């Protein structure tokens, strides 16, 4: 969705004794790159799980 | 209706049953599935007790030989059911309050179960 | 060369041709999952049917990968009878399909997918906007089985098209998969087990929906982020 | 299975064009159906083997059908029919009765391994309605409790259908009311 | 009496049964000491096969399954002799719910069935006949298996006969049930031995079918009726009913009516002689009558309902057509719901999964629609949609059993509906049904 291509999502197989997302693919790699990104939050709408959410810290730097 | 509740607590029932037997037997337990109204909840409050809509016994091979499914939240005729896989058996449990599981009028218990089991087991495994 | 004409349009057709292929060299377009390129038609996932014209229309919709082409021939695909039996098609088809988009690495390249939001037009100006009509459980099976060390077989996911149980009939002439029971219990699966046949990938391409899936490459990028490069194989001289 | 069997098998092939080898998949089975009372893995690839075929397609083929069995059966197949003409007659009735006696419902054994229960759908004979088919021995034509209970009694006693009777009377292709 | 030959007058005779109920009549020499295989000696030595075809033609026979196709036209797409072989199915298969005239005529006179096959047979020069006798007749099994050891020992039934050069055997292959396997092209594969689903239609199987060599399949009765109208000439058969709409056939009937059975009716008679004058009245009055079949759709009981003719040009136009002869009679002490309900879990139980629209749709989505009505956990939005799905279906199959699933649906909602609406929508779940002995 994202126009920035800042958010890379390498995806991996379910551990089945301990999952770590309850569904049966996970992300091993999550990387987004700030100094790229725009925040135009459509990532969030199109995220079905609504797993990224926009935050409130915003002191970056 | 409230039967609800008793379903979703007799699924769990039958969830508690497959990790026994399964171990006992060295035969696998394996989750197929969580339900959709699990994965895609976000800010729907959860309630429901467990997160397994489907699941299995599998054999030697690692063909299933015992399918087990809930019907979700959604269903309007909401069952559990058993299915035995090549056999063209199809059990359907309906919930009659305080009575217990019954497959139409029977009840479904735990010795009931493990015989089920067997004969599939027996029958249709090939290890 | 036989004289036809779709809606509006005129094609040559050398005689003997399926509709289908007419259809589609007008310009005009069907939907389609159970007749993939090389493949005898079986015409049975009832998605391709159009009204043919010969001026009389007829009682009942054709289905256009099975009937051959005749004269001064109409076909029609843009009437009202038409997208509506279609819409109900995808709703059918679709019944008891489970819910697995984002994580069907099929992906971005579904034909089922694909096609339902191709076709699948209600009636929905101000109103309510519809969506699935269905309200009972669905099948449930088995899923993620692997059926060799190349090709994993969900059992859930399935349209029974029968083009992978053609393909293992007509073309390396071993079978090795066939449908089971009856009705709607019916469900593919496997009696031979490894999948014996040095030919036994290609059907991974050849399903439309994400129900046979490659096994090497399960879980390791969605369907489209490849970059797909066109090139030969010299693993042997062929 | 066949090895003993050789003349049963000259028998079912012969009839057929030898280009039509595929036909004996039917007999074949049904010949494993009644005698051992539910079809084993084994049986299927070797009648997979003798056609010449893979165990897949025999696989599908004998899966398909109503009468084939897979599971462990009793000894009294109890095969109770549910269509239209046959709920008019009660037939709905007769199948809450027979099933919370035995103890058991479909695709179960009953423990002393006499009786598995399993419906069908019509088995045109609609006019003597209800009947049950027991293994494959000829169709009891109409059920009563009495009826119902003597055939049981006797089966339960060690004799089997066809040397007993039952009360009522069923006609022969004209009966009485319902 | 007369050309216009309806009910029970001195001029009809029956022919179809006469030795049903006696038992001890499936011996070859039984049947031989009543003069049998005259009739076949008759037309082997006399006449040529397309005397044999053009007589038929005209007789007035028409088909006798779940079909009407007149008779004539069906041989009239063989080859008529090319050098590849020709194979006569009889299709004792009938098994379509209500239905149960060809069961007997296996059973007891099967001699009678054997002889108009080798009539059948010399028409087209078939030699070789298969006999799909459903799996669970156990009893025409045997007897059937039995009369062909029998005719065959003795030589009518054999590798060449009489002073002719005709040559015909058959062949018992127990089915196993499984009403979708009735069908034509169905049966086809079913034979040899495949899993069984229907065949595309482009080929015919009179034009190419079986095995690769051209098949002409005909129903139990079809075949039995050969019989007569060789033996007296295609004139005594025509007197019976109207024209188009000629011969006898073996109406049947069940439900709560006084003397059910097989009552041997010429055509063209009203459901009021059959089930008056011969069954003896009702036991109950009628919620509706559903005549022929399981595929014909109810028709309320009425008085303009009760005078129709039986024929396939009379129901043909009162929105039914006509099954097997096999009416039943529907009390209306149960509800329309709970009848429907048990015919559409039939139907669903029964398909093929070859198509979509049967596979999914009814045996999936429809049935339930159904259970939830008859509940009470129903609503009017369930009857809504119902009715909406009917045109999604009918069309759009790949081969009739779902047409023949939606009809009764279909017509049962015009006509019966006010049950249906008041289940649903009041939440009240359907009475049970009182009736067990
Ligand atoms: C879905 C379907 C099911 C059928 N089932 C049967 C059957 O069980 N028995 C039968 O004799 N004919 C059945 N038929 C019709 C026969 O295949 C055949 O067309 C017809 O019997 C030929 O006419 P005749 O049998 O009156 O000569 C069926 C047809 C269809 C479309
Ligand atoms: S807000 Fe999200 S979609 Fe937008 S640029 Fe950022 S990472 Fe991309
Ligand atoms: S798994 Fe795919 S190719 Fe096979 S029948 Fe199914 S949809 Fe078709
Ligand atoms: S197969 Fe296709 S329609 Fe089904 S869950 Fe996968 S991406 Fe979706
Ligand atoms: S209409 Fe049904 S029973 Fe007939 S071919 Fe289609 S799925 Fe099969
Ligand atoms: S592509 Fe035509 S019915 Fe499937
Ligand atoms: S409905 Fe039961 S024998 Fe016909």
């Amino acid at each position: 969705a994202c126009p920035a291509y800042a958010i890379y999502v390498e995806p991996a197989e379910n551990d089945p004794e301990n999952p770590v997302s309850a569904g049966e693919r996970y992300a091993k790699v999550y990387e987004i790159n700030m100094l790229r990104c725009i925040f135009c939050g459509l990532c969030e709408e199109a995220c079905p799980t609504g797993a990224i959410v926009l935050g409130y810290d915003f002191e970056m730097a | 209706a409230s039967s609800e509740r008793e379903l979703y607590e007799a699924w769990v029932e039958l969830l508690s049953w497959m990790r026994e037997y399964a171990q006992a037997k060295g035969v696998r337990f394996e989750k197929e599935a969580d339900f959709p109204d699990f994965i895609y909840r976000m800010e729907r409050p959860y309630d429901l007790p467990t997160t397994i809509m489907t699941a299995s016994l599998s054999d030697g091979l690692g063909e299933p030989f015992l399918l087990a499914d809930v019907s979700p939240r959604h269903a309007k005729l909401k069952r559990i059911g058993l299915r035995l896989p090549r056999a063209h058996i199809h059990l359907h449990a309906h919930y009659e309050p305080g009575k217990g599981l019954v497959t139409g009028k029977i009840p479904l218990t735990k010795e009931r179960f493990f015989a089920l089991a067997d004969r599939a087991r027996e029958a249709l495994a090939f290890a | 060369m036989v004289r036809v004409k779709v809606n509006d349009r005129i094609v040559e057709v050398p005689p003997g041709t399926s509709v289908m292929d007419a259809v589609f060299h007008a310009g005009y377009d069907v939907p389609l999952f159970c007749s993939e390129k090389h493949l005898s038609p079986i015409g049975a996932c009832r998605m391709c049917l159009v009204r043919i014209g010969l001026i009389q229309w007829q009682p009942k919709l054709a289905a256009s990968c099975v009937t051959a082409v005749a004269d001064g021939m109409v076909v029609d695909t843009l009437s009202d009878v038409v997208r509506e039996a279609q819409a109900g098609m995808v709703e059918f088809t679709l019944l008891n399909h489970p819910l697995d988009c984002p994580t069907c690495d099929k992906g971005g390249a579904c034909e089922l997918q694909d096609r339902t939001v191709e076709y699948g037009l209600y009636e929905k100006p101000l109103e309510l906007p519809v969506y699935t009509r269905f309200e009972f459980t669905r099948r449930h099976v088995d899923k993620h089985h692997p059926l060799s060390p190349f090709v994993i077989l969900d059992r859930e996911r399935c349209i029974h098209c029968k083009r992978c149980v053609r393909y293992f009939e007509e073309v390396p002439g071993d079978e090795v998969l066939d449908f089971i029971e009856r009705g709607v219990h019916t469900f593919i699966g496997t009696m031979d087990f490894g999948l014996p046949s040095g030919f036994s990938g290609n059907i991974t391409d050849i399903c439309p929906v994400g129900a046979l899936l490659d096994l090497t490459a399960r879980f390791r990028a969605r369907n489209w982020e490849m970059e797909e490069t066109p090139t030969t194989c010299a693993l042997c001289p062929v | 299975f066949f090895d003993d069997k050789q003349d049963f098998l000259e028998e079912t092939f012969a009839k057929y064009p030898p280009e039509g080898r595929r036909a004996a998949i039917m007999p074949l089975l049904r010949r494993v159906q009644q005698e051992e009372g539910w079809i084993r893995p084994e049986r299927i690839e070797e009648i997979a083997r003798l056609v010449g075929t893979t165990p897949t397609e025999v696989m599908g083929v004998a899966s398909f059908y109503s009468y084939y069995q897979f599971v462990p059966t009793g000894k009294y197949h109890l095969q109770v029919c549910a269509t239209l003409s046959c709920k008019l007659a009660g037939a709905e009735e007769l199948w809450d009765y027979l099933t919370e006696t035995l103890g058991i419902g479909p695709g179960e054994v009953t423990p002393d391994g006499l009786f598995s229960v399993q419906k069908v759908e019509c088995l045109g004979s609609c006019h003597t309605a209800p009947v049950i088919q027991v293994n494959d021995e000829p169709y009891v034509e109409c059920v009563t409790r009495a009826r119902l209970e003597a055939l049981l009694a006797g089966l339960r006693a060690g004799k089997r259908l066809e040397e007993i009777e039952l009360p009522g009377k069923c006609g022969h292709h004209v009966h009485e009311v319902e | 009496t007369g050309p216009i030959l309806s009910g029970l007058d001195p001029r009809f005779e029956r022919t179809l049964y006469a030795h049903v109920g006696k038992e001890g009549s499936w011996t070859l020499d039984y049947y031989l000491r009543h003069g049998g295989y005259e009739t076949a000696k008759r037309v082997l030595k006399e006449k040529t096969p397309d005397e044999v075809i053009e007589e038929v033609k005209r007789s007035g026979l028409r088909g006798r399954g779940g079909a009407g196709f007149p008779t004539g036209l069906k041989w009239s797409f063989m080859p008529k002799d090319d050098g590849k072989q020709h194979y006569l199915i009889c299709n004792a298969d009938e098994s379509e719910p209500g239905s149960f005239k060809d069961r007997y005529i296996l059973e007891d006179v099967p001699h009678l069935l054997i002889e108009g096959m080798i009539l059948a047979g010399y028409a087209i020069r078939a030699t070789v006949g298969y006999i799909y006798v459903r799996g669970e007749y156990r009893r025409a099994a045997d007897r059937l298996e039995q009369a062909i050891k029998e005719a065959r020992a003795r030589g009518y039934l054999g590798k060449n006969l009489f002073g002719t050069d005709f040559s015909f055997d058959l062949h018992v292959h127990r089915g196993a049930g499984a009403y979708i396997c009735g069908e034509e092209t169905a049966l086809m594969n079913s034979l040899e031995g495949l899993r069984a689903n229907p065949r595309l239609k482009p080929p015919f199987p009179a034009q190419s079918g079986l095995w690769g060599k051209p098949t002409t399949i005909n129903n139990v009765e079809t075949l039995a009726s050969v019989v007569p109208i060789m033996e007296r000439g295609a004139d005594w058969f025509a007197q019976m009913g109207t024209e188009q709409s000629k011969g006898m056939k073996l109406y049947q009937i069940s439900g709560p009516v006084k003397r059910p059975g097989v009552y041997e009716l010429p055509m063209g008679t009203t459901f009021r002689e059959l089930i008056y004058e011969w069954a003896g009245g009702p036991l109950e009055p009628i919620q509706a009558i559903i005549p022929g079949g399981s595929s014909t759709p109810p028709l309320p009981f009425t008085e303009e309902v009760l005078d129709t003719p039986m024929s396939y040009e009379h129901l043909q136009a009162k929105g039914s057509m006509l099954g097997t002869g096999g009416v039943i009679l529907i009390p209306e002490r149960v509800s329309m719901v709970d009848a429907m309900w048990n015919l559409t879990r039939f139907y669903a139980h029964e398909s093929c999964g070859k198509c979509t629209p049967c596979r999914e749709g009814v045996a999936g989505f429809m049935v339930n629609l159904f259970a939830k009505i008859g509940t009470g956990q129903g609503e009017e939005k369930d009857v809504e949609n119902l009715e909406a799905l009917l045109p999604l279906i009918e069309g759009r199959s790949f081969c009739p059993l779902a047409d023949a699933a939606v009809w009764p649906v279909k017509g049962s909602l015009r006509h019966f509906k006010d049950q249906y609406l008041a289940l649903a929508r009041e939440k009240r779940p359907v009475p049970r049904p009182s009736l067990w002995r």
